[PDB]
């Protein structure tokens, strides 16, 4: 057969294994037949080009449909009324009742309301009617287009870049904090100051405009003067209405701090200053290596350079640099873990410091935004400790590495595993200890003898940040102190404003059951680093299989001598993280929904009250909340919540459906598959059909992902039906 | 040689014979000598009858006709079945008692396949054999 | 049956606490806990919890000492028998608890 | 008073105890005065009462919903709700480990080890469940005197 | 008494469950007397 | 029908009391849901000293079911020619277990 | 609001990039 | 081992150090300067930042620009007294 060209071995299997693993090992392509590194690495920079085209079409297609089937329009005059929709619903299985119960958006065809913000980011950004969207839609289609033949010229014989090319460091790190984020971010200020804030104050300015109008009566004479300061003074007024001439001013960069008072959002002219003070800060940074002049460093010296002189360290970090800059998995780790952790970054900063207009207000899209995010952050990091696994199992090279900073994580793998394993025991008794006896004295009705800890280092942290709600006086809750009077002129006043209004979630009051769940969450986070670093650590050998590394990163496993080995591959301790992964997660999600739920209908004192044990979780959050979803549809009727209830029992389904692959294993379905292919053999009229691909079972390694593709297929959906559903049938 | 016209252990019939891929692909053989006629169980299910002499059994794969003949060395005494493997075009091979003596014991003329002249501890590590050609060996 | 069965009729076992039910609320609660736990020995594999237990006696023989009977993770078998028990356990204690506050709340 | 109220004067705690007292007074009202049913119900209501009194005495502090708060950050007014309650713990446990880890050398240095591990040679093991009381003096000594801590040469360890 | 049967009283699960049980008391004990310590008194 | 069975009380150790419940007749306990009191009832029993006697008998016949699987095994212990008759063992249980316990039962 | 003549620009900038994916996808294929 | 070789930046040298003190290769354009050059400018570098700091530290909504620059001194006096100590023992 010819399907994976890339494995003869896949090509000559008689079965459907071969079609599984074609499937399934198609992006590996440092295992494909022949494979070069200089073919390797070509082929991933178009695949790279391909991804981004896209990335782009998918935006344009969502501009597209907000722009065609959407509500832009009549949503940018009253945002806190209407809802926003994502796009047109035309399925022909829905009856009359259905269709009525989708035209909810005053368009008068069924339509889905959008959940994603992007009705009050582009409002933000300066979009104001339907031809702007769509302009937007047809250059993201050009950019596309762009990328895509960017991707097919790169692949051409005279257009392959080369492997020093590829291995060039210090001009790609130039380039890409330079331009690529610090350039990026000033034409970001520079969007922002010549047309989001007129079209935030009222007035339009286009292709056709900007060339005209200017973003400051004062125009650039300020800035080539270094009088920067006038382009702070007159900001907007507390009456400003967002998108109108009405308290506006004429600022452009500031510093003000808190959020605008209508729009309940971070200030217009704050977010310009911002970028264009990143930009030029990593515009700076991206001056710091050599490149073809003699200014600069070079990576490779500052890495054998740093070496501690006391020898705690060993050689340092002598040879990181040919062991990061030939091993594509060991920056693929760093890139998956960067990007988790700033995503997290995202959800958690997205929601205490709102950014679009009017999204605070829009309680299902700020929960459903969080938890795609955090979500989003759990892969990454999964990702990135499954591929410090792989590095280590593949390009990891002691001789290069004698004795530095990587050897000697290998060297002392056996007391990192050992203490946070005890970590982990640590936390999971004592929390999950406190939480039982909380649970058994309020069933027996004595709720005075739980033990509920009062968050104090967080609550210091707050009044340092300056939240006066405990009493601390430290830092910025103190008026005296030498913080508040260094910032008391610049952005203290409104930050303070901010902190210690309760209408906002900037620094939310934090009580014992905050803290309980916080341990948790350190539970989780523990756990799931222990099976992950595990896995990292003694995926090269242990004392069971002493030459993993023969058999890579994903093979079954040893067979039942030595008393058993399954899931004794680095493989299977990423499926094993992914579990904890995702109830981590999950147990981040329930206490964000349920705090933001609470503090939403204004009775706060139900989360503070209720937890501080499971029950009150199982009761008042899950139990309580599930009424509207699991009544979007019933025997006397339905609503447009019936899709989300659908979906919620589609996420059961699934996850009890995966739980099949992970209990079951292949003997059992593959002695009875022998069965079906003899009866269908013996079967008249049915014989007349032969497969061509011999029916076998799973392989081991199959059936553990397809169960956990399953059981992440049900946790998602479920919990975004859940999430989005309640939300919406609360408020 | 294999001689086709060896009985066999009057067996009543099974589901868990061989099927078309025995006529496709390959179709093993066990041949042996009983000394009277006992009752064996078949490797694909049931009970059979070994007659007094020789007995051919057709199976589709090597490991029933191995594990026929592990029940037949140590249940009974028998220890001259030998293995066959046969293709459709009719080109009947000979498997075990490869050399006329059984693996377990050594005996001269064996060439030494798969053999490695260092402890698995001294295999190379996939950095040192990857864009190569080398072995882990 | 979601809706009118498992949430309609759960609402006597979550709300026990305080009442000669509430030891139904907490076997509820405690049997979710063992048929969750269930799930960490069948969805799991033998190699694992003995490197795991490799890294642990390091940790023992660091100070001078661990057992005479060297530990060992659960045979195949055997862990298949715990998961399965304890799955039992948990689902048929929720069970248990379940329909016995109900019922004893509505007769 | 740290960010929450004492517990002796807290409304909120007034109205808990209330609760808890006429609840079980409530139970009370359908039993005859005297039977084992008052009694039990009288003797939870005292319970009830002193529980309360001697919570606010305490010097606990109480939060909005009227349950007690614990301060664990070190704070030497509030040591009895953290750090002596651990200082207990630890001196029990630290007991514990040092005589199960005496009893394992014992064993180790035995005809059979794992017949004393099995089934236990019990006056040694009291001998060292008694030797546990001074613990930390005695597992300081034996770090210092290099018989607590393994060299690394010594332990087995998986390859890289 | 028996050494045999002395034997069997030091096998390990009996010993556990006694052990087990005696600190059980001991605690239930500590309760009975002394109940609702949610602190050290200081 | 006005009073909730009950035959088990829970002491007063960490507020485990409330289990015992009003289950009524001057009585609180735990409410028990396996059908003795109607088993009783149906048998005859109207006072607790006939339960007490039930209780006596079940404790003798539990020592002579001890005593008896001891003496069958370190005192006289039957044969495999014993154990291997269906016939009899049939006969006799068909006839003297189940059809004279239901006579007895019957009577 | 939006004209059946913009639809139609849109999906002529999406047949253009759908030929170029193709030719991608061929390359890469390779 | 069939890796291709990792390109480097020009004149990239050997600094990795198991002695008393880098190779003073390490500091660059300034590998040739003294040690009392690199004390002095290190003095002069943190009081400098430490005025124009105190200068700044109630920030106005105006700052001065050469404060600004200035206050960059304080943390340069850091680079600037870890690279005496190493001029100082290379033998400068
Ligand atoms: C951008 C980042 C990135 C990149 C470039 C790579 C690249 C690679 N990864 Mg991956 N990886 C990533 C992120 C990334 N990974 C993350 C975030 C994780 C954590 C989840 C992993 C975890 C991971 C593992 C554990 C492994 C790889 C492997 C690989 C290599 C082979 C890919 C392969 O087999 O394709 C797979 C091809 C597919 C088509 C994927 C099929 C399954 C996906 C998940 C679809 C399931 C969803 C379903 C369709 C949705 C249904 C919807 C419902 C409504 C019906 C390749 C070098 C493998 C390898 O070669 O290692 C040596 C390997 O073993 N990766
Ligand atoms: C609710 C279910 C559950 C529970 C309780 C645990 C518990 C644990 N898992 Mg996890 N795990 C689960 C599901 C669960 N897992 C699932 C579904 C998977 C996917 C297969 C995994 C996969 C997994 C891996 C791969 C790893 C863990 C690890 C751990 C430990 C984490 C540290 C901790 O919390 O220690 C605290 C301990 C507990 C919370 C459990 C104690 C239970 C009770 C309260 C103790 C008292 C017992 C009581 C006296 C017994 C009386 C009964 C008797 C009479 C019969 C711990 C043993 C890690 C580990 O072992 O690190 C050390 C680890 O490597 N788990
Ligand atoms: C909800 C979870 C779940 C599901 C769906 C199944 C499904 C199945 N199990 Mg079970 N199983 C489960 C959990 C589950 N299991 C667990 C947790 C375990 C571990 C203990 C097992 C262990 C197990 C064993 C050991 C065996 C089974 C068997 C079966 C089969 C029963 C008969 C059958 O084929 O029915 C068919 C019906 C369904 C699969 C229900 C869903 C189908 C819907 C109604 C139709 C949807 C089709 C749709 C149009 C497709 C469109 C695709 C595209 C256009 C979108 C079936 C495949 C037995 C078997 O295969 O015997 C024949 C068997 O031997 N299971
Ligand atoms: C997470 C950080 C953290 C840590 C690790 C600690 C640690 C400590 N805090 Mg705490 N604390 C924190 C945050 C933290 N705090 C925060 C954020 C706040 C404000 C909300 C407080 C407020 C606070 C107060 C008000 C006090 C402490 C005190 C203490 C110390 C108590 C024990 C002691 O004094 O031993 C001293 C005893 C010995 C060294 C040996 C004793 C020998 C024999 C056995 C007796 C301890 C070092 C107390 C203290 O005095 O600290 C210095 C104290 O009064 N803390
Ligand atoms: C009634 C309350 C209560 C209960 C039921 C438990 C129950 C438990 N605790 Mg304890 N604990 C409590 C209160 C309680 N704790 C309090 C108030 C504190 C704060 C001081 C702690 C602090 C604490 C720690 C620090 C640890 C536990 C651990 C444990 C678990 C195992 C203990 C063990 O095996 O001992 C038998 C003793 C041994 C096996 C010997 C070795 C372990 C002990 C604890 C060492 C003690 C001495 C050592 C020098 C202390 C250094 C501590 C430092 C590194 C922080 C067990 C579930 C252990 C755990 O979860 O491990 C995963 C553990 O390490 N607890
Ligand atoms: C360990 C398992 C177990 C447990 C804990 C219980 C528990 C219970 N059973 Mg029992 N039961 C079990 C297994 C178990 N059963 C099995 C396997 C069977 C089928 C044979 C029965 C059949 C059964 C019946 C028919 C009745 C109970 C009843 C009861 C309850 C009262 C206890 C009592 O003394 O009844 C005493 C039992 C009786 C007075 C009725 C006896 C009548 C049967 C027909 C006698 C059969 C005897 C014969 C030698 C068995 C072998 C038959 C075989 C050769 C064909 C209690 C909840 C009673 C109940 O629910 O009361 C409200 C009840 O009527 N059970
Ligand atoms: C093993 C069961 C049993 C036993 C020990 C007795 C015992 C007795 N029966 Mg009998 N009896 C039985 C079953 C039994 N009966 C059954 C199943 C029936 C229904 C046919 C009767 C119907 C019956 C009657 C009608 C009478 C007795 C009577 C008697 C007494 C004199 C004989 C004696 C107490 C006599 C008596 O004095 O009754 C109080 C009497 O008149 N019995
Ligand atoms: C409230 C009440 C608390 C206040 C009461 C204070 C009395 C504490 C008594 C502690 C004690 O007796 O330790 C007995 C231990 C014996 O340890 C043993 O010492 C042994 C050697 S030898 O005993 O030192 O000869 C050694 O082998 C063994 O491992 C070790 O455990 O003595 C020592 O080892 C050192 C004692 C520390 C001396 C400084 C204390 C100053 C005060
Ligand atoms: C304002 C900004 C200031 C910078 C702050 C950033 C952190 C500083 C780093 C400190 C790390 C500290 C640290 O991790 O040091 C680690 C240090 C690493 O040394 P190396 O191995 O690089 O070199 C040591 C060799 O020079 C000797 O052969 O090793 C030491 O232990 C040596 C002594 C450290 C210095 C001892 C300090 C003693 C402090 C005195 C007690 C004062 C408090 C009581 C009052
Ligand atoms: C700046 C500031 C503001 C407010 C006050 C505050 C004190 C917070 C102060 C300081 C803040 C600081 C210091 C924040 C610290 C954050 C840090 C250190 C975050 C780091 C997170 C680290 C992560 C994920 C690491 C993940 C690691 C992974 C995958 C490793 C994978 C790998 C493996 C397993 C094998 C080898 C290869 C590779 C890729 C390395
Ligand atoms: C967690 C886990 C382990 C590790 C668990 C072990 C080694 C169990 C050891 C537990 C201790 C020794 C039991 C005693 C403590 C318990 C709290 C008491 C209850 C147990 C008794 C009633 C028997 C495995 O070894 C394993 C093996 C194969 C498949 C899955 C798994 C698996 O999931
Ligand atoms: S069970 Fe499946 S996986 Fe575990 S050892 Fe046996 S074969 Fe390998």
């Amino acid at each position: 057969t010819k399907f994976p060209k890339f494995s003869q071995a896949l090509a000559q299997d008689p079965a459907t294994r071969r079609i599984w693993y074609g499937l399934a090992t198609a992006h590996d392509f440092e295992s494909h037949d022949g494979m070069t590194e200089e073919n390797l690495y070509q082929k991933i920079f178009a695949s790279h080009f391909g991804h981004l085209a896209i990335i782009f079409l998918w935006t344009s297609g969502n501009l597209f449909h907000v722009a065609w089937q959407g509500n832009f329009e009549q949503w940018v005059l009253n945002p806190l009324k209407v809802k926003p929709v994502a796009h047109a619903i035309w399925d022909p299985h829905f009856g009359q009742p259905a269709v009525k119960a989708f035209t909810k958006g005053g368009v008068f065809y069924p339509v889905n309301i959008a959940t994603s913000g992007v009705y009050h980011w582009w409002y933000t950004i300066g979009m104001r009617t339907n031809n702007d969207l769509y302009a937007g839609s047809l250059f993201l289609l050009f950019l596309s287009g762009v990328f895509l033949f960017a991707g097919w010229l790169h692949l051409q014989p005279k257009f392959r870049p080369g492997l020093s090319w590829f291995k060039n460091n210090e001009s790609r790190l130039n380039h890409h904090l330079s331009g690529l984020f610090g350039f990026s971010s000033l034409a970001w200020a520079g969007h922002l100051i010549h047309i989001a804030i007129p079209e935030a104050r009222g007035q339009h300015v286009g292709w056709d405009n900007f060339t005209k109008t200017l973003p400051h009566p004062a125009g650039l004479t300020p800035f080539f003067t270094g009088n920067w300061s006038l382009y702070a003074d007159n900001p907007d007024t507390a009456n400003h209405i967002f998108g109108t001439s009405e308290g506006s001013g004429s600022a452009i960069l500031t510093f003000l701090g808190g959020f605008h008072p209508q729009t309940q959002a971070l200030w217009l002219t704050d977010i310009a200053h911002h970028h264009l003070a990143i930009g030029v800060v990593f515009i700076f940074a991206g001056h710091m290596y050599r490149t073809n002049w003699g200014i600069g460093h070079s990576l490779k010296e500052i890495l054998d350079a740093h070496r501690p002189p006391g020898g705690r360290l060993g050689a340092g970090h002598k040879g990181l640099f040919e062991t990061i800059t030939n091993s594509l998995h060991f920056q693929l780790g760093l890139a998956l873990a960067s990007i988790g952790v700033i995503t997290s970054l995202v959800a958690q900063h997205m929601y205490a410091l709102p950014a679009y207009a009017f999204i605070a207000k829009d309680y299902t899209t700020q929960a459903a935004l969080y938890t795609h995010h955090q979500y989003i952050a759990g892969f990454l990091m999964v990702g990135a400790f499954a591929h410090g696994a792989i590095f280590f199992v593949r390009d990891y090279d002691p001789e290069q590495n004698k004795n530095n900073v990587l050897a000697r994580m290998l060297e002392h793998k056996e007391a990192i595993i050992s203490h946070l394993s005890w970590v982990s025991l640590f936390l999971g008794f004592h929390t999950l200890g406190l939480y039982i006896h909380n649970d058994v004295v309020v069933a027996f009705g004595t709720p005075e003898k739980q033990i509920l800890v009062e968050p104090v280092f967080a609550q210091w942290i707050q009044a340092s940040s300056g939240k006066a709600l405990y009493g601390f006086d430290v830092l910025l809750s103190s008026s005296n102190s030498v913080a508040t009077n260094a910032s008391n002129n610049i952005w203290l006043p409104g930050w303070l404003d901010a902190i210690n209004s309760g209408k906002n979630s900037l620094f939310l009051p934090i009580g014992p059951g905050d803290f309980l769940v916080h341990h948790a969450i350190a539970l989780g986070l523990h756990t799931t680093a222990l099976i992950l670093v595990k896995g990292a650590l003694d995926a090269r050998g242990s004392k069971l299989m002493p030459d993993k590394k023969d058999f890579g990163y994903s093979f079954p496993c040893d067979g039942p001598g030595r008393g058993g080995t399954c899931d004794i591959s680095a493989w299977d301790a990423f499926y094993l993280s992914m579990f904890w992964m995702l109830n981590t997660i999950g147990w981040v999600t329930f206490y964000w929904h349920w705090k933001h739920v609470t503090i939403w209908q204004g009775n706060a004192g139900q989360f503070n009250e209720s937890s501080t044990y499971i029950m009150g979780w199982l009761r008042d959050y899950l139990w309580l909340n599930s009424s509207p979803l699991i009544n979007g549809y019933n025997p006397f009727g339905m609503n447009s919540l019936a899709v989300w209830a659908w979906m919620f029992l589609f996420g059961h389904l699934i996850w009890a459906t995966g739980f099949m692959f992970l209990i079951s294993w292949r003997g059992y379905w593959q002695e009875l598959i022998e069965t079906l292919a003899w009866a269908h053999e013996r079967t008249p009229l049915a014989n007349l059909v032969r497969w061509k691909d011999k029916p076998v079972a799973l392989s081991i390694v199959q059936a553990r992902l397809v169960g956990l593709i399953h059981f992440t297929v049900g946790y998602v959906f479920t919990y975004a039906a859940f999430v989005i559903a309640s939300t919406t049938g609360k408020f | 040689t294999l001689n086709l016209q060896i009985p066999s252990p009057t067996f009543e019939g099974s589901t868990g014979g061989w099927l078309r891929a025995a006529e496709v692909e390959e179709k093993y053989a066990i041949t042996w000598t009983s000394g009277k006629e006992q009752v064996f169980e078949m490797p694909t299910g049931g009970a059979a009858i070994m007659r007094k002499g020789e007995n051919l059994l057709y199976l589709a794969r090597k490991e029933q006709c191995l594990a026929l003949g592990t029940q037949l060395k140590t249940g009974f005494k028998i220890t001259d079945y030998k293995i066959y493997r046969i293709f459709p075009s009719g080109e009947v091979q000979y498997l075990h008692p490869k050399d006329g003596v059984f693996p377990e014991k050594v005996n001269a003329g064996r060439i030494g396949v798969g053999n490695v002249s260092h402890s698995i501890g001294k295999n190379l590590n996939p950095s040192q054999i990857k864009f190569t050609n080398k072995s882990f060996n | 049956w979601l809706r009118d069965f498992l949430w309609a009729q759960a609402s006597q076992v979550i709300q026990s606490y305080g009442s000669s039910l509430s030891a139904y609320g907490l076997i509820f609660l405690g049997a979710h806990f063992i048929w969750a736990f269930s799930l960490m020995f069948l969805f799991s594999g033998r190699g694992y919890w003995q490197e795991l237990i490799e890294s642990v006696v390091w940790a023992h023989n660091k100070l001078n000492f661990a057992p005479a009977i060297q530990p060992r993770a659960l045979s195949i078998t055997q862990g298949r028998a715990v998961g399965l028990a304890h799955y039992l356990l948990g689902g048929i204690g929720t069970t248990w608890a379940f329909f016995l506050a109900r019922i004893i709340s509505v007769g | 008073v740290a960010g929450l109220t004492p517990c002796k004067d807290s409304k909120d705690f007034q109205r808990r105890l209330d609760g808890s007292v006429k609840k079980l007074k409530t139970r009370l009202a359908k039993y005859e005065k005297g039977t084992p049913p008052a009694l039990a119900l009288e003797k939870q209501i005292e319970r009830t009462q002193a529980r309360f009194e001697r919570y606010g005495k305490a010097g606990l502090l109480c939060g909005t919903d009227g349950l007690p708060h614990l301060i664990t950050d070190g704070r030497w007014s509030h040591s009895g709700e953290f750090v002596i309650p651990g200082l207990f713990f630890l001196y029990i446990a630290g007991w514990i480990g040092w005589v199960g880890r005496s009893y394992v050398l014992f064993a180790r240095e035995s005809d059979k080890p794992t017949e004393k591990e099995i089934i236990l040679d019990v006056p040694a093991a009291l001998s060292f469940v008694s030797t546990g009381f001074i613990w930390p003096v005695s597992a300081f000594k034996e770090f210092t005197s290099g018989n607590l801590i393994a060299d690394e040469s010594e332990i087995t360890v998986s390859p890289r | 008494m028996d050494s045999n049967f002395l034997k069997y009283l030091s096998t390990a699960p009996v010993l556990l469950t006694v052990w087990l049980s005696f600190t059980a008391g001991l605690v239930i004990e500590a309760n009975r007397f002394f109940p609702d310590m949610l602190y050290f008194p200081m | 029908t006005a009073v909730k069975p009950s035959a088990q009380v829970v002491w007063p150790i960490v507020g485990q009391e409330v289990l015992n419940g009003d289950v009524g007749g001057g009585f609180q306990g735990v409410q028990i849901t396996s059908g003795f009191f109607q088993i009783w009832r149906a048998s005859g029993i109207t006072s607790e000293v006939e339960l007490y006697w039930c209780a006596l008998a079940g404790l003798l016949m539990s020592g002579l079911m001890i005593f008896a699987g001891w003496f069958h095994y370190h005192k006289a212990a039957p044969k495999l020619e014993w154990f291997q008759n269906a016939e009899s063992m049939l006969n006799h249980h068909l006839s003297g277990l189940l059809g004279l316990g239901c006579l007895s039962w019957a009577g | 609001m939006i004209s059946d003549t913009q639809i139609f620009v849109a999906l002529i900038l999406a047949l253009v990039s759908l030929v170029l994916a193709i030719r991608l996808g061929t390359a890469l294929y390779q | 081992a069939g890796y291709s070789p990792v390109p480097s930046p020009d004149n990239t040298k050997e600094t990795y150090w198991e002695t008393k003190a880098p190779s003073s290769q390490v500091l660059g354009i300034g590998k040739d300067v003294s040690s009392g050059n690199y004390i002095v400018a290190s003095v002069v570098a943190a009081v400098v930042g430490a005025a124009c700091t105190g200068q700044c530290i109630p920030l106005t909504v105006s700052p001065n620009p050469v404060f600004i620059l200035g206050s960059f001194l304080l943390p340069y006096s850091w680079a600037l007294h870890v690279a005496a100590w190493i001029q100082r023992n290379n033998g400068k």
